[PDB]
DNA sequence: GCTTGACAAAAGTGTTAAATTGTGCTATACTAGCACAATTTAACACTTTTGTCAAGC
C-alpha cells in the first residue's frame, strides 16, 4: 500500500498475460452444490483457484 | 402531509457496507450514509480542499483498512491516519483486466506494483 | 444477418435421403469401421495381409467416414425439427440444436439397417433424449442432477393432475401420498426447485438490487478495537500468575501460537505428567475466577 | 471461536452457545407501543411456503404530535 | 475406457456378420479395378 | 496476423497518402493511424484474438442468498456459463470428429458467447434472462 | 386515442395465456395416441394462470394501492 | 362477456387436418373462497375458481367427448 | 508438588452398507423413466487418544 505511484499504463493483454494472471483454469459451468450450497470444484467459485470462503 | 421529520431524519457514524463495493449502503433500511455525488466533488475541488475530498472518498467509504483505523484513532484520541487505496479503484483495475485490458500501476522506476 | 438464420441456410444444402440411400450409407459406415478395427488387431497379433488387400482395406476405412458425415448432414433438418419444441425453457435455440446434433451423432453410431426401419424412427429417440438430458444438465445456474430433475418434473406432474381432480392446489401431505414419499421429502424437493434471481436486476427506479447486500465478515471497527483492548487486559492477568501458570493457560488455549494444545502435549514442554497439567490448570482457573482477577472482564462479556 | 474469547467462556462459566442470535429488533428512531401480534405456526396446520415453519408479525403504532419540520399545506 | 463406435458396433453384430459385410465391400472395389 | 510484415504494410501505406491524394488518401490516412500505433509500441497485435479468456474474481460477481433462503447472483455467472459450456462442447465435438458444419456452428456460437460476455447487445440480439 | 380499461387489460392477458395453451394443445395432439386424448389431456393450464398471476403480480398497470387518506385511494 | 369474447376466438381449436376439433364454451364461476378481510389476513389472493365447458370431436370416428375443465382461481 | 492405574468420553480409523450421481437407452414415421455402473456419504465396529477421578508417593 504505497499510495504514491507515478504512472498508470494500459495495453492489449496477450494470451500469456491472461494465462499468467489466472490462479487456475475454471473447467466446469458449475456455481455451487445444490444441497451443500458449497462451491463446486473446478467450477466458477472453486476455492482451489479463487480462494477460501 | 405524509412528509414527517421522524421519518426523514437520518444520521450515521458507522454501519453495514455493500458486499461487492465496500461503500456504505444507503437508505433507512440499512442505517445507511449520505451520498457524495459527482456534483458535490466538483464543489469541493472548486474550494481546493484536497484533504476533505480525499477523506470523503477513501477513509469514510471505501478504505477497508482506513475506515477501521480511523475509528481506532478517534477512540484512542490519536491523529487520524493517512488514507489508503479506495477499494472502488482496485475493483476498477480488476474489471479492466476482465476485459483483456492489461493495466499496470507504475512507479518512477517503471516497475509494476502488486495491488494487494 | 442472424445467427440461426445462417445455420438453417447451410443444413438445407443437402438433399434428404430415402430408405435405400440410408441402408447403403449405413453399410459403408459399418464396413469402414470394421476394416479399421481389423487392421489394428493385426499389428498386435502379427497377421500381415496381402499388400494389395490392405490398400483397399484402408480405403474402406477412409470411405466409411464420408458415409458417416453424409448421413449426419442429411438429417440435420430433423434435429432442428425436434429442437423448436423446446425453446424458451431456459436454453438458447442454438444450444438445443447442437445438443440435438450430438444425439443425431450417436443415432448414426448405433443405427441398424438390418432392422429395416426408417432412420427418422430411431434417430428421434436419441435427439429427444440428448436435448432433454442437456436441459437438466445446463438450464439451471445451480445444476441439479438428472435424477433430482426427474423427481421435480414428476412432482409438478402430480400436482397438475391432482389439481384438476381436486379443483385446488394440493397440500404437502396429498402430494406425498400420491407420489409415495414423505411429506418432509416433497417439501425438501420444493426447496431444491427454487430458481435464483439476478443481483444486476433493478428495483423503485435506477437502483439495482446488488447494492443492498451486507458484507457479513467485514470487520466492524467497534468490536475489533475492543478485542485488541481485551487481549491487552488479559496480558495483565498473566503477569500476576506464576510463570509456569501463565505459560500453561496460553498453551492450553494457544493464545500466542493460535492453536490449542492437549495436556499430554503440554506435558512434554514442562516434562510433567499430563494429570499434573490438569491439576495446575484447575488451580489456576479457580484463581482466575477469584474476585480480584476477573472483575474487569465481566464488563467485557459482550 | 477466538482463543481470547474461549478463555472468558471458561472463567465466567458461560457455555458458548451453539447458535447465532438473529432476532427482530425495532428500527432506529422508531418508537411506539405494540397493538397486536399475528402468529402463523408450522406445528399448527397453518399454510406456509416451503421451508418456512413459523411467521410472527408485530404491529406498532404511535401518536405523532405535530412537530417542527413536519410539512403542512 | 470410453464406449466407442467399435464397441457399439460389436454389440449388435458378430465378427462373422461383419466379416461377410467386409467381403462384399472388398468384392465391390475388387470388381471396380479388375472389371472395366 | 501471423503472416503480417508490420513495417512494409506500414511504409507502403506511408507513401501512398502523399501521391494518391483524394478520397482514397483519407482511407489510407486513417488506416495509417492504427498501423503506426502498433509500430511504435513493442506490443504484438495478436492480442486482438484471444486463446484464453480471463475470469473476474467471484467477489465481484457474487452469488449470495438474500434472506428468505432465496439466491441471487450476477449475470456474469450465466454469461461465463454460456462461454464455458460451448467451449467444452466444442472440445467434445473435435475429439469425436464431427462434420465441419457442426464444428463451425459451435465455433460461431462460442465467439458470440465471448462477445456477449464482454459487450452484450453490441453485436445484434442481446442475451436476455427471465422477463426479457 | 382510447384507454384500455381494467376489464380489457385482464382480457388481453387472458388472451395471451390461451394462445400459448393453443400451441401446447396442438403439439399434445400429435404425439398423443388417437382415442387416448380427452379435453383434460390436451390442456395444461400453467400458461393461463401464470398470465393472470404475472399480470397482477408484475405488470406496471397493477399498482400497490396508496391508502394514506381515502381521497388518495 | 369479456371471457366469452376471448373464448369465441379460440373455439374451435381445429387440427391441421381438421380431424380433431376442440371447442370451448360456457364459463363458470364458483363462489369466492374467502372474504376480503380473510384474504388480507392470511396473505392470499381474493379469487373465485373458473370452470369451463369444453369438448373434443373426432371427425374420423365421430365420437363426442365432453368434460369439465378447471382453469384456475 | 507430583505420579500412577483405572476409566470413560472423544476422536480417529478402516471396513461396509446405503445413498447419491452420472451415463446409456428407448426401432411405425416424423427432415420421462428406468437400469446399471461409479462415486460419494453414512454407518459401525473397533482402536487410539484425551480428559478425569481417586488414591498415594
Ligand atoms: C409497486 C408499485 O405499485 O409501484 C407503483 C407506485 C409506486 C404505487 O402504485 C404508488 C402507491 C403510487 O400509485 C402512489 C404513490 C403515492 O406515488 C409514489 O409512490 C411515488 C413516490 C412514485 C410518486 C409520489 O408519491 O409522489 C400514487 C401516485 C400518484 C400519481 C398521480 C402518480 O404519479 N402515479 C404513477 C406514478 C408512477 O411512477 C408510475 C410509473 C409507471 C406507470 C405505468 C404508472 O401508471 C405510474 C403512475 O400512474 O411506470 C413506472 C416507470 O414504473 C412503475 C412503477 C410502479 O409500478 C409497479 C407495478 C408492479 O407492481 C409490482 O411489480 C411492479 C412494480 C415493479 O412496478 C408504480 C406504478 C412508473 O414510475
Amino acid at each position: 500500500d504505497v499510495n504514491f505511484f507515478d504512472e498508470l499504463r494500459i495495453g492489449l493483454a496477450t494470451a500469456d498475460d491472461i494465462r499468467n494472471w489466472s490462479y487456475g483454469e475454471v473447467k466446469k459451468p458449475e456455481t455451487i452444490n445444490y444441497r451443500t450450497l458449497k462451491p463446486e470444484k473446478d467450477g466458477l467459485f472453486c476455492e482451489k483457484i479463487f480462494g477460501p470462503t | 402531509l405524509h412528509h414527517l421529520v421522524d421519518d426523514k431524519i437520518h444520521a450515521r457514524s458507522t454501519g453495514p457496507y455493500s458486499m461487492i463495493t465496500q461503500q456504505p449502503l444507503g437508505g433507512k433500511a440499512q442505517f445507511g450514509g449520505q451520498r457524495f455525488g459527482e456534483m458535490e466533488c466538483w464543489a469541493m475541488q472548486a474550494y481546493g480542499a484536497a484533504y476533505t475530498l480525499q477523506e470523503l472518498l477513501t477513509i469514510k467509504s471505501d478504505d477497508t483498512v482506513g475506515r477501521v483505523k480511523v475509528y481506532e484513532a478517534i477512540v484512542k484520541g490519536e491523529n487520524i491516519p493517512e488514507p489508503g487505496i479506495p477499494e472502488s479503484f482496485k475493483v476498477l483495475l480488476k474489471e479492466l483486466q476482465s476485459l483483456c485490458l492489461n493495466v499496470e500501476v507504475l512507479s518512477s522506476d517503471g516497475a509494476a506494483i502488486e495491488m494487494r | 444477418a442472424d445467427s440461426v438464420r445462417a445455420y438453417l441456410k447451410q443444413i438445407g444444402k443437402v438433399a434428404l435421403l430415402n430408405a435405400e440411400e440410408e441402408v447403403e450409407l449405413a453399410k459403408r459406415i459399418e464396413a469402414g469401421l470394421y476394416a479399421t478395427q481389423k487392421l489394428a488387431e493385426l499389428a498386435e497379433k502379427g497377421e500381415k495381409l496381402p499388400v494389395q488387400q490392405r490398400r483397399d482395406m484402408q480405403w474402406i476405412c477412409r470411405d466409411g467416414d464420408r458415409a458417416k458425415n453424409h448421413l449426419l448432414e442429411a438429417n440435420l433438418r430433423l434435429v432442428v425439427s425436434l429442437a423448436k419444441r423446446y425453446t424458451g425453457r431456459g436454453m438458447a435455440f442454438l444450444d438445443l440444436i447442437q445438443e440435438g446434433n450430438l444425439g443425431l451423432i450417436r443415432a448414426v453410431e448405433k443405427f441398424d439397417y438390418t432392422k429395416g426401419y426408417k432412420f427418422s424412427t430411431y434417430a428421434t429417440w436419441w435427439i429427444r433424449q440428448a436435448i432433454t438430458r442437456a436441459m437438466a444438465d445446463q438450464a439451471r445456474t445451480i445444476r441439479i442432477p438428472v435424477h433430482m430433475v426427474e423427481v421435480i418434473n414428476k412432482l409438478g406432474r402430480i400436482q397438475r393432475e391432482l389439481l384438476q381432480d381436486l379443483g385446488r392446489e394440493p397440500t404437502p401431505e396429498e402430494l406425498a401420498k400420491e407420489m409415495d414419499i414423505t411429506p418432509e421429502k416433497v417439501l425438501e424437493i420444493q426447496q431444491y426447485a427454487r430458481e435464483p434471481i439476478s443481483l444486476d436486476q433493478t428495483i423503485e427506479g435506477d437502483s439495482q438490487l446488488g447494492d443492498f447486500i451486507e458484507d457479513s465478515e467485514a470487520v466492524v471497527a467497534v468490536d475489533a478495537v475492543s478485542f485488541t483492548l481485551l487481549q491487552d487486559q488479559l496480558q495483565s492477568v498473566l503477569e500476576t500468575l506464576s510463570e509456569r501458570e501463565a505459560g500453561v493457560v496460553r498453551l492450553r488455549f494457544g493464545l500466542t501460537d493460535g492453536q490449542p494444545r492437549t495436556l499430554d502435549e503440554i506435558g512434554q514442554v514442562y516434562g510433567v505428567t499430563r494429570e499434573r497439567i490438569r491439576q495446575i490448570e484447575s488451580k489456576t482457573m479457580s484463581k482466575l475466577r477469584h474476585p480480584s482477577r476477573s472483575q474487569v472482564l465481566r464488563d467485557y462479556l459482550d | 471461536l477466538t482463543p481470547e474469547e474461549r478463555l472468558l467462556r471458561a472463567i465466567f462459566g458461560e457455555k458458548a452457545r451453539e447458535v447465532r442470535d438473529t432476532s427482530l429488533k425495532v428500527p432506529h428512531g422508531e418508537s411506539g407501543k405494540v397493538i397486536g401480534i399475528r402468529v402463523f405456526s408450522r406445528e399448527d396446520d397453518d399454510e406456509l411456503p416451503a421451508g418456512v415453519n413459523e411467521l410472527v408479525r408485530v404491529y406498532v403504532a404511535q401518536k405523532r404530535k405535530i412537530s417542527d419540520g413536519d410539512k403542512l399545506a | 475406457p470410453p464406449r466407442t463406435h467399435w464397441d457399439m458396433l460389436l454389440e449388435r453384430r458378430s465378427v462373422e456378420e461383419l466379416e461377410e459385410l467386409l467381403k462384399e465391400r472388398l468384392d465391390l472395389i475388387k470388381a471396380k479395378r479388375r472389371g472395366t | 496476423i501471423e503472416n503480417f510484415d508490420i513495417d512494409a504494410e506500414a511504409e507502403s501505406l506511408r507513401e501512398v497518402i502523399r501521391s494518391g491524394k483524394g478520397q482514397k488518401k483519407l482511407r489510407a490516412l486513417k488506416r495509417l493511424k492504427v498501423v503506426a500505433a502498433f509500430q511504435q509500441s513493442g506490443n504484438s497485435p495478436m492480442g486482438m484474438v484471444l486463446d484464453a479468456v480471463p475470469v473476474i474474481p467471484p467477489e465481484l460477481r457474487p452469488m449470495v442468498q438474500l434472506d428468505g433462503g432465496r439466491f441471487a447472483t450476477s449475470d456474469l455467472n450465466d454469461l461465463y456459463r454460456r462461454v464455458i459450456n460451448r467451449n467444452n462442447r466444442l472440445k467434445r465435438l473435435i475429439d469425436l470428429g464431427a462434420p465441419e458444419i457442426i464444428v463451425n456452428n459451435e465455433k460461431r456460437m462460442l465467439q458470440e458467447s465471448v462477445d456477449a460476455l464482454f459487450d452484450n447487445g453490441r453485436r445484434g440480439r442481446p442475451v436476455t434472462g427471465p422477463g426479457n | 386515442r382510447r384507454l384500455r380499461t381494467v376489464g380489457e387489460l385482464i382480457q388481453n392477458q387472458i388472451r395471451v395465456g390461451l394462445s400459448r395453451m393453443e400451441r401446447v394443445v396442438r403439439e399434445r395432439m400429435t404425439t398423443q395416441d388417437v382415442e387416448a386424448i380427452t379435453p383434460q389431456t390436451l390442456i395444461n393450464i400453467r400458461p393461463v394462470v401464470a398470465a393472470i398471476k404475472e399480470f397482477f403480480g408484475t405488470s406496471q398497470l397493477s399498482q400497490f394501492m396508496d391508502q394514506n387518506n381515502p381521497l388518495s385511494g | 362477456g369479456g371471457l366469452e369474447e376471448v373464448l369465441a376466438e379460440l373455439s374451435p381449436i381445429e387440427d391441421f387436418s381438421g380431424s380433431m376439433s376442440l371447442s370451448f364454451s360456457d364459463p363458470r364461476f364458483d363462489e369466492v373462497k374467502a372474504s376480503v378481510d380473510e384474504c388480507k389476513d392470511k396473505d392470499m389472493t381474493y379469487a373465485a375458481p373458473l370452470f369451463v365447458t369444453a369438448e373434443f370431436i373426432n371427425n374420423n370416428t365421430g365420437e363426442i367427448k365432453s368434460q369439465t375443465v378447471f382453469m384456475g382461481d
